[PDB]
């Protein structure tokens, strides 16, 4: 089990308010401790020195108003650090700039809002932290711009593309984390990893609009399908762990190559379980076994 | 007997630690509150009479 982002209203409380005994806030906890009612040891208040004994009585029986503002205003500014509304080095300015703002306006209806906004801003950290795990929000809106600009449902050659419409939508829903459909240049493009080692254009996909339905030769790479760019080829291998059945595997490469993209993944996860064993058995071989990779090469070439 | 001292421009040589600028803005939180305050006294905290 794991925690959510360390509670932003509590992190700032951790650094300000008393830890052990706040005699006013934890009143019936000190009162329980002084009445010899605590289950740990009853006479923990009796065996204590007489002077600090009296300090517990004066503070608990007469509750003293402790300063609450600096654990409320800091609760906003540290949430401003976790929601990233300010930079971490900005904690010197905004903490006091708003304290100087409430120095001028201590006593309007604004601070009655402020503590209600404290509960709102602390929840906004918890809302966004669960929302950044699903980076769908900066992805689906971007795909809405892709679906509108690109002409949808126009394969007047042959139609297998209706299945492909949902295939791109499945990539948004299944993996959301680093999967951002960034619109930097006017061509749309999707990143798969946190460092973006396969971020091809979804407008390199515009090469497929004339190749949505053509004739198939035989079983070896086609006499025509050499036109398919390694840019668009990178996309079609990336949608392959998402959609398989739907596109016709016998009419054009939209389906025949998509089934063949599963052959690339099908070998990969087998060889993953192959490599994790031969590398693990290095005590009995005592060599840099590149034959683990050479057999992997042999299991792809000699078929 | 016969002695005199003359003074020029007096200075201050303040030295602190080159703190990490992320930490130098965030470690203040202990002294930013009135809960904990750097309290000091003489060991001979005494008062006399002549």
């Amino acid at each position: 089990m794991m925690q959510d982002a360390t509670d932003p209203a509590v992190r700032a409380a951790l650094q300000s308010q008393p830890s052990g005994l706040n005699s006013t806030d934890d009143w019936r906890q000190v009162m329980d401790r002084i009445m010899s009612l605590t289950a740990r040891n009853p006479d923990a208040f009796r065996q204590q020195p007489q002077a600090n004994r009296l300090s517990a009585i004066l503070e608990a029986v007469v509750p003293a108003r402790a300063n609450p503002t600096h654990e409320k205003v800091l609760a906003i500014v540290n949430a401003l650090a976790e929601n990233r509304a300010i930079r971490p080095d900005e904690a010197g300015l905004v903490y006091d700039a708003l304290l100087q703002r409430v120095a001028r306006y201590n006593s309007g209806n604004v601070q009655t809002n402020l503590d209600r906004l404290v509960g709102d801003v602390r929840e906004a950290v918890a809302q966004r932290e669960r929302a950044q795990q699903q980076g769908n929000l900066g992805s689906m809106v971007a795909l809405n711009a892709f679906l509108s600009t690109q002409p949808a449902n126009v394969p007047r050659g042959q139609e297998d593309y209706t299945n492909f419409v949902s295939a791109l939508r499945l990539m948004v829903t299944e993996t959301p984390q680093s999967e951002v459909y960034q619109s930097g240049p006017d061509y749309f493009f999707q990143t798969s990893r946190q460092g973006l080692q396969t971020v091809n254009l979804s407008q390199a996909f515009k090469n497929l609009q004339g190749l949505w339905g053509v004739r198939a030769p035989t079983g070896d790479r086609a006499t025509v399908s050499s036109l398919l760019t390694p840019n668009s080829r990178l996309l079609l291998l990336l949608i392959a762990p998402f959609t398989d059945s739907g596109s016709v595997s016998r009419d054009t490469y939209l389906g025949h190559l998509l089934t063949l993209y599963r052959e690339a993944i099908g070998q990969a996860h087998v060889d993953e379980h192959t490599f994790q064993e031969i590398t693990s058995v290095s005590r009995a071989l005592g060599q840099e076994d590149t034959g683990s990779l050479e057999a992997t090469l042999n299991y792809l070439l000699t078929n | 007997d016969g002695a005199s001292i003359k003074f020029d421009s007096i200075c201050l040589y303040a030295t602190f630690f080159p703190m990490a600028h992320n930490t130098a803005s965030t470690l203040e939180a202990m002294l930013r509150n009135d809960t904990n305050d750097q309290s000091f006294n003489d060991y001979l905290s005494a008062a006399n009479m002549l």
